C-alpha cells in the first residue's frame, strides 16, 4: 500500500535521477517515414518505443530478454505502457526564477527577501544593479543601483562592493540569506514596535520561516536550473483521414524554450557585449512564463488562433470553474438509458429491462456460462453465437439473470433515493418499466423521462445492493419518518371510492358471516359495494410482544370497507380501516405498520394495496365531464351586488370626497370580500349535491361528484384550484408588484375573454421563469452544504458528555404548531426527567426515545426535557452515535459507519425545488397567568403598569405547561390575574403603540433639573388650546450652548427630602427625550408608573442560503456590550456613547453609535444587554459572543424552519443542527502565550492542548479562547488536506502555499480517497481502515 | 422461500457488518472450499450466503475455523 503524500520543492539533483536522457533538439520526426529520431521530444533513446519490445534498427524483436539494450542505438526494448512514466530534462544556460511565487498576491519571494513585487521584478529584467555581500561598506542589500549610481559606489568605497544585477544576484542571496539569524531580528524587535499593520507583517514570518525549516525543504530550490519535461504519451500526434495529423498546444511550446536554449547555449564564448547579454536571457525568462500560465501577463497567442495558448496551468484546471472536467464527470462501463414505463403486474423488488439491453449489459456474464458449461471452449465462438440470438442464448441469458441487482437512477439526483437497486426481469420491447410506488423518490413522470442503469460486477457489490440499495430497504423518507412509499394519486382515487357510506343502496342491512362470506356476495351482483352491512371480523391485538391473541367481535361496517381489512394484516386493529381513508390515513396506516409488526410484513402489505387499489378503480367510471363543474345559483348575486356597490366608490372620486390612494385600498378590500363569499357559497353546494330518497322523504348526504371526490381525497388536486374552476380568479398579481383594482369575474367554465386572458399570463410567465432558475440556485445550495459536512463520520460509541439543548414545543403565537412528541421523537434524553414533585424520576438516564416514550410523556404534564444534540459532543474526528438521534431511514439506532453528514446536506437541498397592529394582547385560551423575566412594581392605581423591555406573558393550563406565550412591550399596563380562570377572548392589555410610554419608579414630586429655556425646552402650544405642555427641543436644532445639557427631571419626596429607588445608590429620575410632551408639569404630584413624557414611534431561498453564509444585513441591530447602568452619549461630540457602571465591576470601556440610526434615546434606564435597543435585523455574530452557543443553535434552526414550513415541507432538526457543528470548528485566541497572538486554531485543537498543558507545576501553561461563527464558504478551506481545498475552488493558491509549507497528507476523508482510488472510510469501508491503522500501529 | 435481508439484519442489528460476514462466506461457496449446510435453492452464491446468517449456522467464528 502506500499514504502519506508530500509536497515539496524539486532538487536539482532529484530531477536528474528521473530523467533517463538529455534533449538538446527540437526535430522529433522525419518527413521521409513517420518514426522518431534520436535526441526529440518523441525519441527513443530517452522515452520507451513507439511499440512493444521493438527498437529502431529492428535487430531483435523477441521476448526472452525484455530487459536488453540495443547495441546498435540508445533505444532499448520495454513495453507501450512505458512512454506514460519515463521523462526528461533541458539544461539552462542560465537560471531563470518561476511563476508560482510571483503570480500570487503575497509573493513568496518579497516576503522571505524583505522586497516588494515590483522590485523584485526589476532585478530579474536587468533594469536595476543591487549589491551584495557589502560587508564595510555603506550600501545596503535592498537598497537600488543604477549604472552610472554603481560605478560612484565603487569610488568612495574602493573595495568590498561586489554589484551583481540577473537572476544570478537573487540566486546568490538566497545561499546565504540565513534563516536562522534572519528570525532573531524580527523576534527581538517585536516588543519594540507598536503598529498594527507591523504585527500583521510580523506574524507571516515567523510563521512561515517555522514550517520552512521544520520540513526539511532548502531556500536554493525555489529556482530551478532544469524543467522537466511532459512524457510524449500525454501529448501525441495522432494522424486521422486524409493523411493528416494533430499536434497538442504543448509541443509548441517546448519547441519555442528548446531553440531559444540554444541560441544561448552557442553564445558563450562569442564575446557578447552588455546591450545583448540582457535581453538574450529575459527571451527565456518570458518562454518559461508562456510554459506555466497564459492571461495573466504574458498572454501569449499563435497563429490563426484567437484564444491564448493552453499552458500547463489551464489543462488542470479547465471550465467548471476551478473544478476538474474528470472530477465532474467520469464515463462508466455497463450503462445505458432509456424511456420510462409503469407497469402494472411488477413486484416492489423487481423492476423490468428490454431483451436487447440485458443482452449487452450482460455480455462478460454470457461467455462464462457457455464455457462452463461446455457448449463453446473457444471465447470467439461463443461471440458468433450470441450475435445470432439463437433459441439457446435466451436460456442461458435468462440462468444468469435470477438474483443480480441492478441499479436505476434519474439524471438528477438530489437525495439518496435517486439511486434504488432493482432486480431485472427480461421484458418485450424498448423502454425499461419501473415500479408505480416508487416514483414518488425518483420524482419522476411518465412524460419523457430517460433513467440510467448499471450493472455491478464483483462479489462485494451484489451484496451492497441487497442490504443497504434494495428498493424494500429504503421505506422511510430520509427528512422524516413519513414513508415515502405512501399510495399514490391513481391508487388513492380508488380506495377512496371503495371506503365509502351510502344512505340507500342495494344489499343495505344484510348481515354477513365473515369476509369470505361477505366478498362471495359481492361478485354475484346482490350486494352494492358501498351499503350499511353488519359483517363479523377476527382480528389480532399486539400490545403485548411475543403473544397473539384473537378475538370475533361484529361492528357496523359498509361492504367496501370489510374489503379493504382483508388486505391488511391480522396485526393490526380494525379502527384503523373504519375511516374515510384518504391519502393522509393510508400515510398514517402504513407508519404504524411499519412500528408495530416489521418490515417482512410491510412489504407485502404495500404491495397489495397497489393491486386491490388498481382493480376497483378499472371497475369505476370515474370521469370529469362539463356537468362536474357545477355553478352555484348564488354567484349571479354577489357578483351584481358587488358591481353596484363599486358604482358607488368611482362616483365620490370625481367629486373630490375620497382620494386615489385611498380609493386603492377599499376596492381591493371589496373584491376580495366578495371572493371569499363566492367560495363559502360554491364548497357547500358542492359537498351536499347529491340527494338521495329512502323510506319517503328524501335525504343529504356527501356527494359523489366526480370532481370533489378527487379533492376530498386529496389524491390529486387542491381546494384552491376548485376555485379557478367553478369559481371567481379573484384579483391577480401585476409583474411591477401591485394589484390590479379590478379581478377577473368570470372562469374556466364559461370562458375567458381577450382581455381577461392576457391579465392571467404575468403570473404564469412568472411562475415558468423561476423554475428555470431554482434549479440553478438549489442545485449550488446543495453543493456548498456538502463539502463541509464531508468528513463528519459516526466512528464513537460512546463519548461520555453531559451536555446538551433544552426542547420545548411550538408556544409562539395564538396556538401550538410544532408538539414535543414530533421534536423529541428518536433523540435520547441528556440528564434525567423530573417530575412535577420532588424526589421522582421519570426517565433514569439517556435511553433511546421511541413511539413507546411519545404516548407515555404525552400522558404526564412534562414538557422542558434535555436531549444531546449535535452541536454537544465535543469529541476530535467525528460524532458519537449515543448523542446522534436515531436513524430516519431505519427504525433502529445509528450504526459506526454510517455517515450522517451527507444525508444531512441533502435533507436541506431536495425541497429546494418546491420552495421559491400589535396593540392589545387578547388571549384565545383560557388559564392562570404566570409572567417570566418581568419586573413590575405594584401601582398605587392598581393598574400594574410595566415599563420593563424584557417580559412574556403566558397562561398555564390545568397540567401546569404554558399553552400560549406572548410578547409584552416596554410600557404596557396589564391587570394580573394569577389564580383566577380567564375567559375566552378577554383583554389583558391596553397598551398603545403609536406613542412611547415612559415611567419611573419613584412615587413623589418630580422637578426639573438641567433645563434650560430656548435651548433645550421650547414653550409651544396647539391652535385653539390643544395642548398646552412643554416640548423639548432636537439635539441637532438646539443652540451651540445647549448642546451639551441634557435635561434630568429628579423625583424627590414631597417633604423635601431625596428618595432613592432600592438596589442602586443613584435616585430615579424621569426621563426627558427629544421631542417630548410632558402633560403634567413640574411641581406637582405624579403617581407610580404613569407616563411622564409623550414621544411617537425577503423569503425564499436567499433567505435560507443567508443564515449559513453568516452574512451581515444592509441594517444591522443595536444591541449592548455588559450589563449596567445605560445613559446616553454627548450630542456635541457628534456620537453616542452610551456608558456602563455595573455595580460588582466598572469598566471604563464602551462603545460609540453613529446619530444616523435614532432608537433608545431615553436617558435614565435598564441595560439589558441581552435585550435588542434597535429594532430590526439581527447579525449571528453579535448574538455568539454575548449569549453563548446554546442560543445561537436555538436561533437558526427557529429561523429556518419559519422558511419550510411555509411551503409546507417537513424536516427534521437533527439535519439543521448537524451543519451548526461544522461551522463553529473555529475559534480565536486572545492571550495564547504559547502560540502566536491572532491566529486560527480549532476547537477541538486548542482543548487538547489547554489539556495537556495543564498537567504540569505551574498549573497555567494553557490559554483561554473564544467562539466565533464563519460561515459554509470559509469554513470549507479551512481544512488540513489540499486535496479538498484545491477541488473547491482556486486550487492556485492552494497549490502554491502547499509547496513553501511541506505539509504531508494524510488520507482519512472521503473527497481525499475518491481521487487517489482507495476505499471511502465511511460505510463499510470501515473495516479496511480499521485493519489498516491496526498493522500499522504495531510496527 | 426467498432470501430474507430484512429481518436477517434485525438480529445482529449492524446493516454494515453483516456484508463483511457474508463476503467471506460467498467467496468460500463460489471456490469451492466448503459446502453449504442448507440445501441449495437453485441461486446464486450471494443469495444462500444470506440466509445463512438469520438461520444462525455460521458466524463470525465459525467463518474463520472454516478457512
Ligand atoms: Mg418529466
Ligand atoms: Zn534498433
Ligand atoms: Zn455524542
Amino acid at each position: 500500500e502506500f499514504d502519506a503524500i508530500r509536497i515539496g520543492l524539486a532538487s536539482p539533483e532529484m530531477i536528474r535521477s528521473w530523467s533517463f536522457g538529455e534533449v538538446k533538439k527540437p526535430e522529433t520526426i522525419n518527413y521521409r517515414t513517420f518514426k522518431p529520431e534520436r535526441d526529440g521530444l518523441f525519441c527513443a533513446k530517452i522515452f520507451g518505443p513507439v511499440k512493444d519490445y521493438e527498437c529502431l534498427c529492428g535487430k531483435y524483436k523477441r521476448l526472452k530478454h525484455r530487459g536488453v539494450i540495443c547495441e546498435k542505438c540508445g533505444v532499448e526494448v520495454a513495453l507501450a505502457k512505458v512512454r506514460r512514466e519515463r521523462m526528461g530534462h533541458i539544461e539552462l544556460a542560465s537560471p531563470v526564477a518561476h511563476i508560482w511565487f510571483l503570480k500570487s498576491l503575497p509573493s513568496r519571494i518579497g516576503l522571505l527577501l524583505d522586497m516588494t513585487l515590483r522590485d523584485i521584478e526589476r532585478v530579474l529584467y536587468f533594469e536595476s544593479y543591487v549589491v551584495i555581500d557589502p560587508g564595510m561598506t555603506t550600501l545596503e542589500k535592498g537598497q537600488l543601483l543604477n549604472d552610472e549610481q554603481y560605478f560612484e559606489a565603487l569610488e568612495e568605497f574602493g573595495d568590498d562592493f561586489d554589484a551583481r544585477m540577473g537572476a544570478e544576484a537573487v540566486h546568490e542571496l538566497l545561499n546565504a540569506i540565513d534563516l536562522e539569524h534572519e528570525i532573531g531580528r524580527l523576534r527581538e524587535e517585536i516588543p519594540q514596535t507598536n503598529s498594527e499593520t507591523k504585527i500583521k507583517k510580523l506574524s507571516k514570518r515567523l510563521k512561515l520561516m517555522e514550517a520552512f525549516q521544520g520540513s526539511g525543504n532548502k531556500p536554493e530550490w525555489m529556482v530551478l536550473t532544469v524543467l522537466p519535461v511532459l512524457p510524449p504519451d500525454l501529448r501525441p500526434l495522432v494522424p486521422l483521414d486524409g493523411g493528416r495529423f494533430a499536434t497538442s498546444d504543448l509541443n509548441d511550446l517546448y519547441r519555442r524554450v528548446i531553440n531559444r536554449n540554444n541560441r544561448l547555449k552557442r553564445l558563450l564564448d562569442l564575446a557578447a557585449p552588455d546591450i545583448i547579454v540582457r535581453n538574450e536571457k529575459r527571451m527565456l525568462q518570458e518562454a518559461v512564463d508562456a510554459l506555466l500560465d497564459n492571461g495573466r501577463r504574458g498572454r501569449a497567442i499563435t497563429g490563426s488562433n484567437k484564444r491564448p495558448l493552453k499552458s500547463l496551468a489551464d489543462m488542470i484546471k479547465g471550465k467548471q470553474g476551478r473544478f476538474r472536467q474528470n472530477l465532474l464527470g467520469k464515463r462508466v462501463d455497463y450503462s445505458g438509458r432509456s424511456v420510462i414505463t409503469v407497469g402494472p403486474t411488477l413486484r416492489l423488488h423487481q423492476c423490468g429491462l428490454p431483451k436487447k439491453m440485458a443482452l449487452e449489459l450482460f455480455k462478460p456474464f454470457i461467455f462464462g456460462k457457455l464455457e462452463g458449461r461446455g457448449m463453446a471452449t473457444t471465447i470467439k465462438a461463443a461471440k458468433k453465437m450470441v450475435e445470432r440470438e439463437l433459441p439457446e442464448v435466451w436460456d442461458v441469458l435468462a440462468e444468469v439473470i435470477r438474483e443480480h441487482p441492478v441499479l436505476l437512477n434519474r439524471a438528477p439526483t438530489l437525495h439518496r433515493l435517486g439511486i434504488q437497486a432493482f432486480e431485472p426481469v427480461l421484458i418485450e420491447g424498448k423502454a425499461i418499466q419501473l415500479h408505480p410506488l416508487v416514483c414518488a423518490a425518483y420524482n419522476a413522470d411518465f412524460d419523457g423521462d430517460q433513467m440510467a442503469v448499471h450493472v455491478p460486477l464483483t462479489l462485494e457489490a451484489q451484496l451492497e445492493a441487497r442490504a443497504l440499495m434494495m428498493s424494500t430497504n429504503n421505506i422511510l423518507s430520509p427528512a422524516n419518518g413519513e414513508p415515502i412509499i405512501v399510495p399514490s394519486q391513481d391508487v388513492v382515487m380508488g380506495l377512496y371510492y371503495m371506503t365509502r357510506e351510502a344512505i340507500n343502496a342495494k344489499g343495505e342491512g344484510m348481515a354477513f358471516a365473515d369476509l369470505q362470506e361477505v366478498d362471495r356476495a359481492y361478485r354475484s351482483g346482490q350486494a352494492s359495494l358501498h351499503a350499511r352491512v353488519k359483517v363479523r371480523i377476527n382480528e389480532k391485538i399486539k400490545g403485548e410482544d411475543g403473544q397473539l391473541t384473537a378475538n370475533t367481535r361484529i361492528v357496523d361496517t359498509t361492504v367496501g370497507r370489510a374489503l379493504l381489512f382483508q388486505v391488511v394484516p391480522a396485526g393490526l386493529p380494525f379502527d384503523v380501516v373504519n375511516q374515510s381513508m384518504k391519502k393522509k390515513a393510508i400515510s398514517k396506516l402504513i407508519n404504524h405498520c411499519y412500528r408495530v409488526v416489521g418490515l417482512k410484513d410491510t412489504v407485502i402489505f404495500a404491495d397489495q394495496l397497489m393491486y386491490t387499489g388498481f382493480a376497483y378503480s378499472t371497475i369505476s367510471g370515474v370521469s370529469i365531464g362539463v356537468n362536474d363543474f357545477v355553478i352555484p345559483d348564488e354567484k349571479a348575486r354577489i357578483i351584481n351586488a358587488a358591481t353596484d356597490e363599486v358604482k358607488e366608490i368611482e362616483s365620490q372620486y370625481a367629486s373630490g370626497l375620497v382620494t386615489q390612494g385611498e380609493k386603492y385600498n377599499k376596492v381591493i378590500d371589496l373584491w376580495s370580500k366578495a371572493n371569499d363569499e363566492v367560495s363559502k357559497a360554491m364548497m357547500a353546494n358542492l359537498s351536499k349535491e347529491k340527494v338521495v330518497d329512502r323510506e319517503g322523504k328524501e335525504v343529504d348526504q356527501e356527494s359523489f361528484n366526480s370532481m370533489y371526490m378527487m379533492a376530498d381525497s386529496g389524491a390529486r388536486g387542491s381546494a384552491a384550484q376548485i376555485r379557478q374552476l367553478a369559481g371567481m380568479r379573484g384579483l391577480m398579481a401585476k409583474p411591477d408588484g401591485s394589484i390590479i383594482e379590478t379581478p377577473i369575474t368570470a372562469n374556466f367554465r364559461e370562458g375567458l375573454n381577450v382581455l381577461q386572458y392576457f391579465i392571467s399570463t404575468h403570473g404564469a410567465r412568472k411562475g415558468l421563469a423561476d423554475t428555470a432558475l431554482k434549479t440553478a440556485n438549489s442545485g449550488y445550495l446543495t453543493r456548498r452544504l456538502v463539502d463541509v459536512a464531508q468528513d463528519l463520520v459516526v466512528t464513537e460509541i460512546d463519548c461520555g458528555t453531559e451536555h446538551g439543548l433544552l426542547m420545548s414545543p411550538h408556544i409562539e403565537g395564538g396556538d401550538v404548531v410544532e408538539p414535543l412528541g414530533e421534536r423529541v421523537l428518536g433523540r435520547v434524553i441528556a440528564r434525567d426527567v423530573f417530575k412535577p414533585g420532588s424526589d421522582e424520576v421519570i426517565v433514569p438516564a439517556g435511553t433511546l426515545i421511541d413511539e413507546k416514550w411519545v404516548d407515555f410523556l404525552e400522558v404526564m404534564s412534562v414538557d422542558e426535557v434535555v436531549v444531546r444534540s449535535p452541536i454537544t459532543c465535543e469529541t476530535r474526528h467525528g460524532i458519537c452515535a449515543m448523542c446522534y438521534g436515531r436513524d430516519l431511514a431505519r427504525g433502529h439506532r445509528v450504526n459506526i459507519g454510517e455517515a450522517v453528514g451527507v444525508i444531512a446536506a441533502q435533507s436541506i437541498g431536495e425541497p429546494g425545488t418546491q420552495l421559491t397592529a400589535a396593540d392589545n394582547v387578547q388571549v384565545k385560551n383560557g388559564g392562570t397567568i404566570r409572567l417570566h423575566n418581568l419586573k413590575h412594581v405594584v401601582r398605587a392605581d392598581g393598574a400594574l403598569v410595566a415599563v420593563s423591555r424584557s417580559g412574556e406573558l403566558a397562561v398555564a393550563d390545568d397540567f401546569g405547561r404554558e399553552r400560549e406565550r406572548y410578547k409584552l412591550p416596554y410600557g404596557a399596563v396589564i391587570s394580573v390575574k394569577e389564580g383566577d380562570k380567564v375567559d375566552p377572548g378577554a383583554i389583558v392589555a391596553k397598551w398603545d403603540p403609536h406613542t412611547h410610554p415612559i415611567v419611573t419608579e419613584v412615587d413623589g414630586t418630580v422637578a426639573f433639573v438641567g433645563m434650560e429655556e430656548g435651548i433645550t425646552v421650547k414653550r409651544q402650544t396647539d391652535e385653539l388650546t390643544g395642548l398646552t405642555n412643554i416640548e423639548v427641543m432636537d439635539p441637532k436644532d438646539r443652540p451651540a450652548a445647549g448642546k451639551d445639557i441634557r435635561p434630568a427631571v429628579k423625583l424627590i419626596d414631597a417633604a423635601g427630602k431625596d428618595l432613592l429607588l432600592p438596589g442602586t445608590d443613584v435616585p430615579a429620575q424621569y426621563f426627558l427625550p427629544a421631542n417630548a410632551l410632558v402633560n403634567l408639569t413640574d411641581g406637582a404630584k405624579v403617581s407610580i408608573g404613569d407616563v411622564v413624557a409623550r414621544i411617537p414611534q425577503t423569503g425564499g431561498l436567499p433567505r435560507v442560503a443567508d443564515l449559513f453564509e453568516a452574512r451581515r444585513p444592509k441594517e444591522p441591530s443595536i444591541l449592548a456590550e455588559i450589563s449596567g447602568t445605560i445613559s446616553f452619549g454627548k450630542e456635541t461630540k457628534g456620537k453616542r456613547r452610551l456608558v456602563i457602571t455595573p455595580n460588582d465591576g466598572s469598566d471604563p470601556y464602551e462603545e460609540l453609535i453613529p446619530k444616523w440610526r435614532h432608537l433608545n434615546v431615553f436617558e435614565g434606564e435598564q441595560v439589558n444587554r441581552g435585550e435588542v435597543i434597535s429594532d430590526g435585523p439581527s447579525n449571528p455574530h453579535d448574538i455568539l459572543r454575548l449569549l453563548g452557543v446554546s442560543s445561537l443553535a436555538k436561533y437558526i434552526v427557529n429561523e429556518i424552519q419559519d422558511v419550510y414550513r411555509l411551503q409546507g415541507v417537513k424536516i427534521n432538526d437533527k439535519h439543521i443542527e448537524t451543519i451548526l457543528r461544522q461551522m463553529l470548528r473555529k475559534v480565536e485566541v486572545s492571550e495564547s502565550g504559547d502560540s502566536s497572538f491572532i491566529k486560527g486554531d480549532q476547537v477541538e485543537l486548542t482543548q487538547v492542548l489547554e489539556e495537556n498543558e495543564q498537567l504540569g507545576t505551574e498549573d497555567k501553561f494553557p490559554a483561554k479562547y473564544e467562539r466565533v461563527l464563519l460561515g459554509i464558504t470559509k469554513a470549507s478551506l479551512s481544512t488540513e488536506s489540499f486535496i479538498s481545498a484545491a477541488s473547491f475552488q482556486e486550487t492556485t493558491r492552494v497549490l502554491t502555499e502547499a509547496a513553501v509549507t511541506g505539509k504531508r497528507d494524510f488520507l482519512r476523508g472521503l473527497k481525499e480517497n475518491v481521487v487517489v482510488g482507495r476505499l471511502i472510510p465511511a460505510g463499510t469501508g470501515l473495516a479496511y481502515h480499521s485493519e489498516r491503522k491496526r498493522q500499522r500501529d504495531l510496527g | 422461500a426467498r432470501v430474507t435481508v430484512e429481518d436477517c439484519l434485525d438480529n445482529v442489528d449492524n446493516r454494515f457488518e453483516l456484508v463483511m460476514l457474508a463476503t467471506k462466506r460467498a467467496r468460500q461457496l463460489a471456490t469451492g472450499g466448503k459446502e453449504p449446510k442448507v440445501a441449495w435453492e437453485n441461486d446464486k452464491p450471494t443469495v444462500v450466503a444470506l440466509r445463512e446468517i438469520a438461520s444462525g449456522l455460521v458466524d463470525e467464528n465459525v467463518v474463520q475455523q472454516e478457512d
